[PDB]
């Protein structure tokens, strides 16, 4: 065989490229950054219709004003997920303030490379973490199995991610409302979806400053696929 | 066949790193003998220095192990050192321990026992040396003790190793066939090391000036090595004779 | 903590226990239950340092439960009365010891027998008609010595403990607050409510 | 490094198989058997000797049969060193049992915890597994007579009548013929020497190629003995049967 | 650096061999013969002494090797794995024995206990198994007399009489010939002696023949007197004079 | 075969494949010599210049072990810093116990240990450099070469790198022009001349020489660097040799 | 310690150590949950070349985790064992600490993350299991049933089966199975169990194992002749 | 025995305005009856609008108080140049006191 | 070939493949410039984006008031590295009153980097670094490579196309060397360097990240609108 942290001819991780391929098998997962809020949505894929959907997590709360969208080999995030959840209750107890959503976001990014021959292979899962801060705002970031996170004004990950990241180029300006990135965010999910789009089988979210992190009821996503439909048939 | 890249067994039942450190002794291409006296055991080794720019007095193969206690190497210089730096350590550590020094016999085993521990052992790669440990013990007399890369060693009357080993061998054997004796029947150390060099010409059949040769003495409580002119000294008594 | 007693009779084993919670000069509490059940048919009092008497008897409790579980099957009480006198014992050794003593009460439904084990902080165990632990004891056995006999009912028994409690209300420097008292026998384990 | 000379003992094959165990199994099937009958009376232990030559001390030997406490007795098939070594392991928790509880170990719990050692060798540590399957013969006051197998995977399972090691589906057949559940220690005794006479490899069985063993509650009243057979023993119950 | 080798060296085949072991057992083949032969009241256990040069001392080369005052041991293999083998056994012959019970383990204990160590080296990390097979000769008060051989697999076995290496399938033979349950230990020295000339080649003489006994008790060999109870060890190692005088009455 | 692939494993031969291309890589490197002289020890090193942009003076490769060993090597630039840290550490704790500092021939041994260790497992590789040392004691000057097998000699002069053959010969012309022995001062400008002449086997990048030397009398028993004019002199002497 | 790296990403995105170790699971007996509108129960596949038996000692293939809380398997029955006993010690753990016995969910969440583990731990190999975990939350009447597999993902269902001949079981429920009205008693649920068993066991005698929890740890093993009811049952109505 | 502890003496003191706020302490270093020095700081600017003063044991004093700056200069690396609040501080140094509460800095903590 | 598996394998032409491939890492990274005066030193940065949606990736990391650096290939292993830089720094500034000299700085990144080129297991960074500083003997410019050689610079480039800025670096050396008491000046000069790296993109407001470190000036980074005076 061969070792687990070795390089490519190309100057790649071998397994941090193969656990990429991981990714894009799995569930869509889309985010949107907007000056009223920042939006996550995602896929939830019942693998079999006698499963109960709504036990299916796939959208996760970090902390208050930290959520959290994944998608691959979801087992892998529950570890990730417990160490944000530590990170910014100890940040908390350390400093008598909110963590700020970059540094969240960098200490969950510290795990990814503690493998090799620490854990045995790299994660399986990617990651959207979205969130509200004092200093740089509403903000959503990107994190990968590498190590590397980047900062989106709109980002999809998962089976659907090229074509959702084209219409999401289009789509995308800095003027967004709330009210428009939860639509945007349904559309997208509608288009790249294997299955029909309903409240079962989609799950949204957001972040605001004055609520903070919430998970939609499916009843509350269900009006806004309603109106969804309705907008696009009206022209 | 990764067999043959680690010390496990082949299936005709053989360690073939073992073999090959084996090979690796004679890489330096000299030859050693050691006999013994009445009173002494001494031992003598080929000295060759090819390049010019070399300090030949930096350039040996012989040991002094302990007080009592010299030693031989037939393999490559740095695992040389490395047997000879722990070889010193543990008759140190014998001395200290037990409030006596060790003998010959004794530090082969310990040193015989190591390199067993190679051939078990996976990452551990055998020393490729084979060392001969001389004294004269105050127990057993003028002693001679040789240990290889198997782990294996024994005593000798007398003993030879290098390229041209079987030759100076049985040179040796059909001395001690002729004398009906364990021994060289002789007084003084002085002409027990120019019968070394003596039966070494016989056996080799080259001629050796003073640079040719390195030769150790073991006495009763001490092991010293000859210097140039000592040997140069021993060298013109051998030719008016 | 103080008072523990415990009374083995011919069909029942009947442990009794003070309610009183005492730090410094103030009675902090007077329904405290000084016991845990073990087992159905199993049940230990305790009694000495604050805080190890209840994180000890609820070490003890959570084994045993993992051990019934794990075989479906309830350990007899003098299995249980072994295992935790082995504990004990480690444990008088350790950097800290665990300073409570028990008293470990229980019904054999192999043997259709009542079984009373008496337990110090050291591992010192005996099986015991009767038996006290604390200053209890300097009352309670030589009362049980002329009053108690093998054969006694549980309503006999009942009453030959009120005469200890009474004994000990009377003689005690200090207000214990009265006792729970708790019956075990091939039914399990039932309290007592008026006492 | 050393990754090149991993064999990788705890893996899967593509097909959901422990690599390992299976060939371990393989190896055992080459052993001696051993059979186990359960009586309502009493537990018989059997087991062949492999090849044995004239010259062998057959008194003072010990192979297949052996004691693990008063109430517990193994039969061995597979390789003797590696049953040795789980032997004692099994022994020492079965004192540590008592010495905690006060009473004797329940055979379940020590075959359970016997078969989860050699779980672990499946499972991590990049060892190579135990190749040895027991046959487990004992009494408790819970469940009474009890035999037991185990094997390399670390899976264990009870039995009425059961064969390890040699021509198991062989032996199995003529048990599974002639076992039935109200039957007695002596007639188990010659329904094991019956079996193994047939299996056999060997050209006739003889007492010094067998050791024999029983676990019978026929000391005196309400307690249990067992008997590791004597040569001479052995050679008087295989004419008593009418095999020699 | 660190041993990075945690992972075993002998693993089960698809045929179900353990190849390590089986390669161990060929280099046992290619060893010199060695035997052991029981008596009523003694047991033998002899070796040629294969000389590397004439040169080499053979004297200071012992195959047969004390354990206890009461237990010897010879092998045929590797003579490095069997020297390793005897100071490790001497050793847990004490530790985990004498120093407990004040008194020398009976010879199938300290057996199992060697069989425990060659186990361990056929599946711990890092390790081959040990080229030797040994043969092991002992007596104890409640056990009397008794041999045994100890394989590469740590299995062991008693023996009536046996030998094991080059020419063992041949020696087997003769001695099953000559084996009776009423022989002396001087008939089972006269025996161990025509056994081992038909594997010898060369020189035939108690300068080449390794042979000890495992007999009465030797106060003489004790070292001190007074102690009642204390009569010396059981085992003896035949010199080379002793050897010469059983073969001129051959 | 495959006897190659991994550190620690003698060949049929009774040769470690992974020592002697290690052995490649030193070759591969720049030129460094040594040269004994009377009292003392001189180095050099050539240093390719690959760009108008580095900064004259300001990479030194020649290191100083203790106050009175200096060491330079050719190959692994990396390997031998390494190499250099642990003589440093072994010199310390040789100072710290007892208390003189370390012998020449004692510092060689640990250096060459080391090494070796380095030939005796497969979870390590090789030294990927031949390093020239040594320096003043109190038995007097002593030089050494150490290889990537942990074989090291004393020396009357040594080189190692790309242009060791040129150096070597020219080396051993000094050897037997000068039998009584070669002054401090003099094995400088000898060492600038062998540099340059060496620089023949390397001719594509122009290169800076780096000088240093140890000596009883000229720099009191203690690693000094040579600098300044007596740089300059030396540069120009081996200047007008090459013309 | 032993520290390979057992479980590695294949170029293609795949853990095969992870899909290989779900064969085993598709090689295992087969399993079934199915949960009422009161209940829940487990039906398990016992093969029955197994005869010679002595099913009073034999390990049962649903085992207690609490009283309250049960578990079933399909796989390897040695790496089962490992599992069952992690989770009966978390259970009392939890009781210790929180002064409350486990959820369902916590239960399967806890030994979905012990799975999850050991697919990137070095020196390990998965757990060639997939359990379903059923009972009731403490002071609560509704059903819980949950799912896991080796990987570590875990799941919720109304009915699932694993194992062997699974996707042919699941076939069934998925059509017999109404979410709208799930089986409203308890002889109702059993005999959709066992309805469901019987389209891949072979005989319906020793063969099919029935384990029914109901709410307040009340759980129940069927015996032989009581499951043969059922199967008498559902085999005469079949002949229409 | 060894007593690891000495009394340094001096005295500190803060006062807090509307818009603004003071921390005063005296220059003078004492042990038992002699002056170290007249003039010791140990008032100290700490970065981000802080201003810190730990009187009692002087070497635990600086210990603690460089072990503060440190904590506001990694506050920065750690979390994109933010200002360390006030409040912020607070907490942080209770973690640091709170720390070696077996062995304990002797000081009285201003900020 | 067969020489490639890990970093503890020579090549028969003494070649280490596992580092040369770690190399390869960083010409796959955005291009980045360093160059100083006398005075100051300048690094100047062309950060990378995923998209248009993206942010900028943040190529340039502060180490100390005086010190820091700019990246090139692998992020993560940039911030270990930058973090055991600062680590270093605070070392010297805590125990001995002192601010780490720019070359000691460069021999403990060296050292760090070898012991993962020789042990088994682990694996060479997949990084390169421009490390700029002022301290006691003036500006300072160091190039660090992952197989352990640091090396010091009036000037240069590193990551793709970075041929260009180097060979103007080293056409205009005679000319920025002098720059003294001018930072804007020497920013100038390193934007017009590394200029001569881009193809079809060109230098825009969020694309451009500037550091500079001098004699009366900390270690201060531009980003953002800070560095439009510069297009
Ligand atoms: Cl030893
Ligand atoms: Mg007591």
């Amino acid at each position: 065989d061969r070792g687990v942290s070795t390089f490519s001819p190309e100057g790649r991780l071998f397994q941090v490229e193969y656990s990429l391929e991981a990714i894009k098998l799995g569930s869509t997962a889309i985010g949107i950054a907007t000056k009223e809020g920042v939006v996550l949505g995602v896929e939830k894929r019942a693998t079999s219709p006698l499963l109960e959907s709504d036990s299916i997590e796939k959208i996760v709360e970090i902390d208050r004003h930290i959520g959290c969208a994944m998608s691959g080999l979801t087992a892998d995030a529950r570890s990730m997920i417990e160490h944000a959840r530590t990170a910014a209750v100890t940040h908390n107890l350390y400093y008598d303030e909110d963590i700020n959503v970059e540094s969240l976001t960098q200490s969950v990014c510290d795990l990814a490379l503690r493998f090799g021959e620490l854990m045995s292979r790299p994660f399986g899962v990617a990651l959207l973490i979205a969130g509200h801060d004092a200093d740089d705002g509403y903000q959503l970031f990107h994190a990968e199995p590498s190590g590397t996170f980047y900062r989106y004004n709109a980002k999809a990950i998962g089976s659907g991610s090229e074509g959702a990241q084209a219409e999401l180029l289009n789509e995308w300006h800095s003027s967004l409302t709330l009210k428009e990135a939860e639509l945007l965010v349904l559309k997208i999910l509608k288009q790249v979806m294997e299955e029909k789009l309903d409240e079962n089988n989609a799950q949204l979210s957001c972040i605001t400053k004055q609520d903070g992190f919430k998970i939609y009821d499916n009843e509350k996503t269900a009006e806004l696929i309603k109106e969804l439909k309705e907008k696009e048939a009206a022209e | 066949g990764y067999d043959r890249h680690i010390t496990i067994f082949s299936p005709e039942g053989r360690l073939y790193q073992v073999e090959y450190a084996f090979k690796a002794t004679n890489q330096t291409n000299i030859n050693s003998l050691a006999v013994r006296g009445k009173d002494c055991t001494v031992v003598i080794s080929q000295k060759k220095v090819p390049d010019k720019l070399l300090d030949p007095t930096t350039v040996s193969y012989i040991f002094c192990i302990s007080r009592t206690i010299g030693m031989v190497v037939n393999g490559p210089i740095p695992d040389a050192r490395n047997a000879a730096l722990r070889a010193k350590a543990e008759a140190a550590e014998f001395r200290y321990k037990y409030g006596y020094d060790m003998p010959c016999d004794v530090l082969a085993k310990r040193m015989a026992n190591l390199s067993q521990i190679y051939t078990q052992r996976a990452y551990m790669r055998p020393l490729g040396v084979i060392l001969t440990f001389v004294s004269v013990d105050e127990e057993l007399g003028p002693s001679i003790y040789k240990t290889d890369p198997a782990g294996y060693y024994v005593g000798y009357k007398a003993t030879a190793t290098g390229p041209k080993q079987q030759e100076i061998t049985t040179n040796l054997e059909n001395h001690f066939k002729k004398s009906k004796i364990d021994h060289i029947n002789e007084e003084s150390w002085e002409k027990v090391v120019e019968f070394a060099i003596t039966h070494m010409i016989d056996a080799l059949g080259t001629e050796f000036s003073k640079n040719d040769l390195e030769v150790g003495v073991a006495t009763k409580d001490k092991f010293f090595t000859l210097s140039a002119e000592n040997i140069e000294e021993r060298l013109v008594a051998i030719a008016e004779q | 903590m103080d008072i523990i007693l415990g009374i083995r009779v011919q069909d029942s084993v009947i442990l009794a226990s003070s309610k009183a919670v005492t730090r410094g000069i103030s009675v902090l509490k007077d329904s405290d239950d000084k016991t845990r059940q073990l087992s159905p048919h199993t049940l230990m009092s305790f009694a000495g340092e604050a805080g190890d008497t209840v994180q000890f008897a609820e070490y003890i409790q959570a084994n045993i439960q993992l051990y019934s579980i794990r075989e479906d099957y309830e350990l007899s009480p003098q299995a249980v009365s072994s295992f935790v006198r082995q504990e004990l014992a480690k444990s008088i050794r350790s950097r800290r010891p665990y300073q409570v003593n028990v008293l470990i009460g229980g019904y054999d439904k192999k043997k259709n027998k009542p079984e009373l084990y008496q337990i110090d902080y050291l591992g010192t165990k005996v099986e015991l008609p009767y038996g006290a632990h604390g200053y209890s004891g300097f009352y309670t056995f030589s009362l049980l010595d002329h009053h108690y006999r093998p054969d006694m009912t549980t309503e006999e028994g009942l009453d030959l403990l009120k005469l200890c409690v009474q004994e000990l209300e009377k003689r005690m420097p200090m207000d214990f607050k009265g006792v729970i008292v708790k019956i075990v026998d091939k039914d399990g384990i039932r309290q007592v409510d008026d006492f | 490094g050393s990754r090149r000379y991993d064999s990788r003992t705890t893996i899967f094959s593509p097909e959901g198989r422990l690599y390992q165990v299976e060939y371990a199994l393989e190896s055992i099937s080459h052993a001696g058997t051993a059979i186990g009958i359960m009586a309502s009376d009493g537990i018989v232990l059997a087991a062949e000797r492999k090849v044995t030559s004239t010259l062998l001390e057959q008194d003072t030997s010990t192979e297949k049969l052996y004691k693990l406490n008063d109430k517990i007795a193994v039969a061995v098939a597979g390789l003797t060193a590696d049953a040795e070594i789980l032997i004692n392991t099994a022994r020492i928790h079965a004192q540590n049992y008592l010495k905690t509880y006060n009473e004797d170990i329940p055979v379940e719990i020590l075959v359970r915890r016997l078969s989860d050692i050699k779980q672990g060798y499946t499972q991590h540590g990049g060892l190579r597994p135990f190749g040895v399957s027991f046959i487990y013969a004992g009494y408790d006051d819970r469940y009474g007579y009890q035999l037991y197998t185990s094997n390399p995977s670390g899976n264990y399972t009870g039995w009425k009548a059961i064969s390890v090691g040699a021509n198991t589906s062989a032996a199995q057949t003529l048990l599974q013929m002639d076992y039935k559940d109200d039957m007695k220690v002596d007639d188990a005794i010659e329904l094991a020497l019956k079996t193994l006479s047939k299996t056999t490899d060997s050209s006739a069985l003889t007492y010094d190629r067998l050791e024999f063993a029983t676990i019978r509650k026929g000391a005196n009243d309400g307690e249990v003995y067992q008997k590791i057979f004597k040569p001479q023993e052995i050679k008087d119950i295989l004419v008593k049967t009418g095999i020699t | 650096m660190t041993d990075r080798y945690s992972f075993s060296l002998t693993t089960f085949s698809p045929s179900g061999k353990l190849g390590q072991i089986d390669y161990a057992l060929t280099a046992v083949k290619q060893g010199v013969t060695s035997l052991g032969i029981k008596a009523t009241n003694g047991v033998v256990i002899a070796t040629e002494k294969k000389s590397s040069s004439p040169l080499a001392m053979s004297e200071t080369l012992s195959k047969v090797s004390l354990l206890t005052p009461d237990i010897g041991a010879v092998y045929s293999g590797m003579g490095p794995d069997y020297r390793v083998l005897v100071d490790k056994s001497r050793k847990v012959a004490h530790t985990s024995y004498k120093r407990i019970y004040g008194e020398y383990p009976p010879t199938k204990l300290l057996v199992s206990e060697v069989a425990k160590i060659m186990q361990e080296a056929t599946q711990s990390g890092g390790v081959r198994p040990f080229g030797v097979s040994l043969l092991i000769a002992g007596h104890d008060e409640f056990n009397g007399f008794s041999l045994y051989q100890v394989d590469p697999s740590g299995s062991y076995f008693p023996w009536k009489a046996t030998a094991i290496g080059k020419g063992s399938v041949a020696a087997k033979t003769f001695l099953e010939k000559r084996w009776n349950d009423e022989l002396e230990l001087e008939d089972a020295i006269h025996i161990a002696l025509l056994t081992l000339k038909e594997s010898v080649e060369g020189e035939f003489n108690g300068d080449t023949i390794e042979l000890a006994i495992i007999g009465d008790e030797n106060p003489d060999l004790l070292g001190y007197t007074g102690i009642p109870t204390d009569k010396g060890p059981r085992f003896r190692k035949l010199t080379s004079q002793e050897i010469n005088d059983r073969l001129e009455a051959l | 075969t495959g006897y190659d692939l991994s550190n620690s494993v003698f060949s049929p031969d009774g040769r470690n494949f992974q020592v002697e291309y290690a052995v490649k890589a030193v070759e591969n490197g720049t030129t460094s010599i040594g040269i004994k002289c009377n009292d003392g020890v001189v180095f050099a090193v050539e240093k390719l210049i690959t760009s108008k942009l580095l900064v004259p003076q300001k990479n030194v490769k020649i290191q100083v072990v203790d106050r009175h060993i200096g060491c330079v090597y050719s190959g692994l630039i990396p390997d031998g810093r390494h190499l250099v840290n642990r003589g440093r550490e072994e010199a310390a704790s040789f100072k710290k116990l007892y208390k003189t500092p370390i012998p020449i021939p004692a510092f060689a041994d640990r250096l060459g240990q080391y090494v070796q260790a380095h030939t005796l497992y497969n979870s390590v590789r090789p030294f990927g450099v031949s390093t020239i040392f040594g320096g003043v004691d109190k038995n007097g000057a002593h030089l050494y070469m150490l290889e990537p097998s942990g074989s090291y000699w004393g020396y009357k002069g040594a080189a190692t790198g790309k242009g060791r053959q040129s150096a070597k010969a020219e080396l051993e012309k000094l050897v037997d022009h000068h039998p009584e022995g070669l002054s401090a001062r003099e094995a400088v400008k000898q060492a600038a001349k062998i540099i340059y002449l060496a620089h023949e086997d390397n001719k594509e990048k122009d290169f800076e020489l780096e000088i240093s030397w140890c000596s009883l009398s000229e720099t009191n028993g203690l690693h000094k660097f040579v600098k300044g004019d007596l740089l300059q002199e030396a540069i120009d002497f081996a200047q007008k040799e090459i013309n | 310690g032993y520290d390979r790296a057992l479980s590695i990403f294949s170029p293609d995105g795949h853990i095969f150590q992870v899909e290989y170790a779900l064969e085993a699971v598709k090689r295992g007996t087969c399993a079934v949950g199915v949960k009422g509108k009161n209940c829940v129960v487990l039906g398990c596949e016992r093969r029955s070349t197994l005869k010679l038996q002595d099913t009073r000692i034999t390990p049962s293939k649903v085992s207690k985790i609490d009283s309250h809380v049960v578990l079933s398997f399909s796989g390897l029955n040695a790496d089962s064992r490992i599992l069952i006993e992690k989770a009966r010690v978390e259970a009392q753990s939890h009781r210790l600490t929180l002064e409350d016995p486990v959820t369902v969910e916590y239960l399967t969440r806890y030994v979905a993350g012990v799975q999850q583990r050991y697919t990137q731990s070095g020196g390990v190999r998965p757990f060639g299991v997939s359990t379903l975990i059923a009972g009731f939350d403490p002071r609560d009447d509704e059903p819980k049933l949950y799912q896991t597999e080796p990987s570590g993902i875990y799941s919720s269902w109304s009915a699932q089966t694993i194992g062997r001949n699974s996707k042919t079981v699941r076939e069934f429920l998925e059509k017999n199975y109404d979410r709208k009205e799930p089986p409203a008693t308890v002889e109702e649920c059993v005999k959709l169990t066992v309805r469901s068993l019987l389209e891949v066991v072979q005989t319906g005698a020793k063969n099919i194992e029935i384990t029914v929890v109901k709410p307040d740890s009340d759980i129940v093993a069927l015996s032989s002749e009581e499951i043969n009811q059922y199967v008498t049952q559902i085999e005469q109505e079949k002949q229409e | 025995q060894f007593n690891p502890y000495g009394d340094n003496g001096g005295t500190i003191l803060g006062i807090a305005g509307e818009d603004f706020a003071v921390l005063a302490g005296d220059t003078r270093n004492i042990t038992d009856y002699s002056i170290n020095s007249r003039y010791e700081p140990k008032v100290f600017d700490c970065g981000d609008n802080i201003v810190m003063s730990a009187n009692g044991f002087a070497a635990d004093g600086d210990a603690l108080v460089k072990r503060f700056k440190n904590s506001v200069k990694w506050y920065h690396f750690d979390h994109n140049d933010k200002k360390l609040s006030i409040n912020s501080a607070a907490r942080n140094i209770q973690h640091l006191l709170y720390g070696k509460r077996f062995f304990p800095y002797y000081v009285h903590t201003i900020i | 070939n067969n020489y490639d598996g890990d970093t503890v394998t020579f090549s028969p032409t003494g070649r280490l493949f596992q580092v040369e491939y770690a190399l390869e890492a960083i010409k796959q990274g955005s291009v980045t410039v360093g160059l100083r005066s006398n005075t100051h030193a300048v690094l100047v940065a062309l950060k990378r984006n995923a998209d248009e949606l993206s942010s900028y990736q943040k190529k340039i990391i502060k180490c100390d008031e005086h010190m820091g650096l700019s990246l090139a290939g692998l992020a993560p292993d940039a911030r270990v590295l930058s973090n055991y830089l600062r680590q270093q720094c605070n070392y010297s500034s805590l125990v001995f009153n002192r601010k780490l000299a720019v070359e000691r700085a460069g021999h403990l990144l060296c050292d760090k980097a070898q012991k993962n080129t020789q042990s088994y297991g682990g694996r060479p960074y997949g990084v390169g670094l421009l490390i700029i500083g002022y301290d006691k003997s003036g500006a300072h410019l160091l190039e660090f490579q992952p197989s352990g050689n640091v090396t010091e610079l009036y000037g240069t480039a590193i990551g793709a196309r970075s041929q260009g800025a180097k060979t103007y670096l080293e056409r205009t050396l005679d000319t920025f060397i002098k720059i003294d008491g001018n930072p804007d000046e020497l920013i100038k000069a390193g934007v017009e360097a590394i200029s001569q790296s881009l193809r079809d993109e060109s230098l825009t407001v969020d694309n451009l990240s500037i550091a500079i470190v001098g004699k009366d000036t900390p270690f201060t980074i531009y980003d953002g609108e800070a560095v439009a005076k510069y297009i």
